[PDB]
């Protein structure tokens, strides 16, 4: 009874704000009253909130001893098993708390959440269905179970679930609490661009709420670059530098920037992952620090600060590996994102977004929070003719002229070349042509029996279906391959004789309207085919389903399997066209497929990340790709599909142009890069709060 | 990819 009342006190301080105050109640709670599950189970829950997990789960493994019918508890402690990175004790926790409760709407809900991270759609989607037959009104497991069904191309009642979802979203912002949708996913509903900045807005509120329990001053902010020998000092803040996307886009930027000017810190949100992706930051950065082995955000941001950073660069927004209360605290006078995070962070500690005038028009300035930092071209960049030099050219095999039926790379390209006999040149650089003859012979042998590599003139000739088996890193685009490769169509089942519209991102980005818009144009290009990929597989099915419905044979799509970066971005030389996803559009696999000199055409929306691909095609020179509306996408591709002439001039434009033009120039791109943050820090240092940098 | 792994862009945890 007085352990109660110390337990009632305790809640009180803490709704107050007072955590401090509620831990020191609830502990005295326990002092009186030492078999207290209620005060455990609280005293857990605030531990939990603090980031003190291992000490939040000595009190949950109280209250559940105590309280063996406790489900409760044990779903909690799942949540920071979790957490704490135990996805087997998670689990087993979500387990035994359903086992308790069969009809514990919320632990159903958790334990679909552990399906779903681990890639296990199927059983994610029973597991929500199953929380929401329990409880039918239920926003995380409704929302959450929307994702799946996204993930897996399931538009069954698309329509009114969308719906749903924007009216959950809609009493979530009304009612003060965190809305449901995740922001990193708010592109992929209709949701309004006032709700989807108000949702990351959430997330940044999220983030401030963490820090200010710190109490933690506002940091005094460098000047002027006097103590820093007249260099601005930038930081690059990223758990993204290894193996991931992020760092096969800029690995080569911090090495690239002038050292007269710029001091260049790269502070890594993750461990080192052993890649060459990280190797190279780490070697090419003025100074690399590694935050992932300072937990603490207040020591982590006061090690940023001591480092005198003038603008801090937020690569992650809301994606996986994220330590935003980094610049919830503010360590320096400039944040801007870039990059790493497809919208706004709605959040009123970041200072600008690095965008340009196609991506963001400053007509749309209002979907985003920070103010728009122009980039001249794109803000897209790339670091394919670093990571893929060996697909800046390429010679083709005729077997019976054609591209891209049968194609090979290699950096020794040029020299098998000149120990044939009877190549032909076809003039555009210029495509070399051999002719099928003994040597064409020996290459289609080798594709056809699975063979892994032959040897032609003492060349190294390359399956490259086999890259992993020949050199693992330069299948994973860690090191330039050093054999020379043949792609063709028969690798992987395209037809010889038809048109090839391909698309090689994740399934989620397709809707039923798009889908519809390819349908139409197979539709009108009888010799084509559609080229997607298992991403994941148990999205194949369902978007067969929906194209047989549309009138299409099952021999209109073909599908393959995600394959390693090197071959991933090879193979779309096979393609004659892709054809972009307008939801959300190829944004690494943009870039990907712009590289193998794939003509893109893309229809820009409203959002960010609807409008990249517009970007890349306008920086590429392209504007005859982009279209207006849905007829002219569909135009536009049936044109490129029927009109020969019309695709040869239009794939030779993008060849030479992913050189020429600066997309891929990353010397070019981080000079601009530099004159933009020395833009934001006059402004800044003449003492003006941020404003559009549009040039 | 299979037999692989293929890390990709994706949403911190909430
Ligand atoms: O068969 C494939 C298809 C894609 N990718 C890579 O997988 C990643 C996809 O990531 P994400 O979905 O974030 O791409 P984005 O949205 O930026 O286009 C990219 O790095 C692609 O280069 C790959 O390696 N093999």
């Amino acid at each position: 009874t007085h352990a109660d009342s110390l337990n009632n006190l305790a809640n009180i301080k803490r709704e107050q704000g007072n955590i401090e105050e509620a831990v020191r109640l609830y502990r005295k709670a326990l002092e009186v009253f030492p078999e207290f599950a209620a005060a455990h189970s609280n005293l857990a829950s605030v531990l939990q909130q603090q980031g003190k997990l291992q000490e939040a789960l000595m009190h949950y493994k109280e209250a559940i001893r105590i309280s063996p019918t406790f489900a409760d508890a044990y779903s909690n402690m799942g949540n920071t098993l979790k957490e704490m990175q135990d996805v087997q004790g998670a689990l087993q926790c979500y387990t035994r708390a359903i086992q308790i409760n069969p009809a514990f709407a919320d632990a159903h809900s958790n334990l679909a959440s552990i399906h779903k991270d681990s890639g296990n759609i199927p059983e994610a989607i029973a597991s929500y269905r199953t929380a929401l037959k329990l409880k039918p009104d239920f926003p995380d497991a409704y929302c959450n179970l929307a994702h799946c069904l996204q993930i897996v191309c399931d538009w069954t009642d698309y329509d009114e679930r969308m719906k749903k979802l924007v009216s959950i979203v809609a009493d979530q912002l009304e009612k003060n609490r965190l809305p449901s949708v995740h922001p990193h996913h708010s592109m992929l509903y209709p949701l309004s661009h006032g709700f989807r900045k108000a949702i990351a807005e959430r997330h940044g509120n999220l983030c401030l709420d963490k820090i200010n329990v710190l109490h933690k001053p506002p940091y005094e902010h460098p000047k002027d670059l006097k103590l820093s020998d007249g260099r601005l000092r930038v930081g690059y803040v990223s758990s993204d530098f290894g193996n991931h996307p992020t760092s096969h886009l800029m690995q080569s930027i911090p090495g690239m920037h002038n050292p007269d000017k710029f001091e260049v810190f790269c502070y890594a949100l993750s461990p080192d992952d052993g890649t060459n992706f990280r190797v190279k930051v780490m070697a090419e950065a003025n100074h690399f620090i590694d935050l992932s082995q300072i937990p603490c955000n207040g020591k982590a941001a006061d090690r940023i600060h001591q480092d005198g950073i003038h603008i801090l660069v937020n690569m992650n927004g809301y994606t996986k590996g994220a330590r935003n209360e980094l610049f919830a605290l503010r360590p320096a006078p400039i944040q801007a994102m870039w990059l790493g995070y497809p919208g706004t962070s709605g959040a009123l500690f970041m200072d600008y977004i690095i965008t340009d005038q196609e991506t963001s028009p400053a007509e749309v300035a209002e979907q985003y929070s920070e103010k728009l930092a122009y980039m001249p071209h794109t803000f897209f960049i790339g670091d394919h003719a670093n990571m893929f030099p060996h697909l800046k050219k390429k010679a083709v095999i005729d077997f019976k002229i054609y591209d891209n039926r049968i194609v090979l790379n290699g950096i020794d390209l040029k020299a098998f070349l000149d120990s044939l006999p009877d190549v032909k040149i076809v003039k555009m650089l210029n495509m070399p042509v051999i002719p099928m003859n003994t040597i064409a012979e020996a290459v289609i042998e080798m594709i056809n029996r699975g063979q892994i590599q032959i040897t032609i003139n003492g060349f190294s000739i390359s399956n490259g279906l086999a890259t992993t088996q020949i050199n693992n890193k330069a299948a994973t685009g860690e090191e330039v391959p050093r054999t020379i490769i043949v792609t063709t169509r028969s690798q992987y089942g395209l037809p010889e004789d038809a048109i090839v519209y391909c698309n090689f991102n994740q399934l989620y980005k397709i809707d039923p309207s798009t889908l519809q818009m390819w349908a139409n144009i197979l539709k009108r290009v009888p010799n084509s085919v559609l080229w997607l990929l298992r991403f994941p597989a148990v999205g194949e099915p369902n978007i067969q389903q929906y194209a047989q419905n549309m009138g299409l044979p099952q021999n209109r799509i073909i599908f393959s399997p995600v394959a390693p970066k090197e071959e991933h971005v090879r193979r779309g030389q096979l393609a004659d066209v892709c054809l972009d996803t307008p939801l959300c559009n190829g944004h690494t696999t943009g870039m990907d497929v712009l590289w193998a000199g794939t003509p893109m055409v893309t229809m820009p929306g409203e959002t960010l990340a609807s409008r990249v691909a517009a970007s890349q095609l306008t920086c590429l020179g392209c504007l005859e790709l982009i279209a207006k509306n849905r007829q002219e996408y569909e135009d536009i591709a049936v044109k490129l599909g029927t009109d020969l002439e019309y695709l040869k001039k239009v794939r030779g434009k993008v060849w030479k142009q992913r050189i020429s033009s600066p997309l891929f120039n990353t010397k070019q791109y981080t000079m601009e890069l530099e004159r933009l943050y020395l833009q934001m820090w006059e402004h800044y240092a003449a003492g003006n709060k941020p404003d559009h940098m549009i040039k | 990819y299979p037999g692989g792994s293929t890390p990709v862009s994706s949403a911190n945890m909430m």
